[PDB]
């Protein structure tokens, strides 16, 4: 018998990324070859596959730093994290083989459908 | 608010 | 020019329900009365005027036990904490006093709106 | 996805 508030969801994920922006209880850096990126592990675990495994294993969810694949693109990797704390994907001609690479090791499976779809429809 |  | 995903804000708060249910990165302990709530610092504040002014607070920040004013009641604070993580309100009779009362405390306006707006339909 |  609850009711809901609908823009509660939305709501709390811009607070999540206004303290991203001001760097308030972040607890991890992720190293992307010479970038640098605090997040909330948390958020990270909602989003993808790859930090749910990682953040719920017994010693890598007391670690304040992950290194990610030298594959990995750093824009790639900014763009799904922007992507994480706002709902929003900036998907373009010029990253979209880098996003949809990093959309499958991060294991973000709505990410990587809709670069197939944009893919396809281009080819 | 609504009924969910 | 970015695109979104519809679900995405939805998608993210159940998945920080799932980490709230199985204890995993809760990093306080509300204590109301005799009741224990381990909650995420980072969802507290991004729903409640009170935690966020609690957890930026240069002092208050590092607590791992915060302590409600002992006139807030257990299961009001419950139904509150399950809003947070959920977007769903257990309004009902026997707790709107409780749940309104609560909410002007931890400074939640959408929640206070609602319960006003119940509470003048019966009278 | 939609156009926001
Ligand atoms: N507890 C918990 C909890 C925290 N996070 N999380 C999940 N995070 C996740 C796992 C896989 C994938 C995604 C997110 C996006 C995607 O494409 N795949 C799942 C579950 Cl079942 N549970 C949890
Ligand atoms: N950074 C940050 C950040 C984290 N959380 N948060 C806010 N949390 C908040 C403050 C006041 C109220 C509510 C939530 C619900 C309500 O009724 N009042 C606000 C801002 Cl402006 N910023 C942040
Ligand atoms: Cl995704
Ligand atoms: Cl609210």
């Amino acid at each position: 018998s609850c009711i809901q508030f609908t823009r509660h969801a939305s709501d709390v994920l811009l607070n999540l990324n206004r303290l991203r922006s001001r760097d308030i209880l972040t607890d991890v850096v992720i190293v992307v070859s010479r970038e640098q990126f605090r997040a909330h592990k948390t958020v990270l675990m909602a989003c993808s596959g790859l930090f749910y495994s990682i953040f719920t294993d017994q010693l890598k969810c007391n670690l304040s730093v992950i290194n990610l694949d030298p594959e990995i693109n750093p824009e790639g990797f900014c763009i799904l994290l922007d992507f994480m704390y706002t709902s929003r994907l900036n998907l373009r001609e010029g990253n979209i083989m880098a996003v949809m690479a990093t959309a499958m090791y991060l294991q973000m499976e709505h990410v990587v459908d809709t670069c197939r779809k944009f893919i396809k429809a281009s080819e | 608010w609504v009924i969910p």
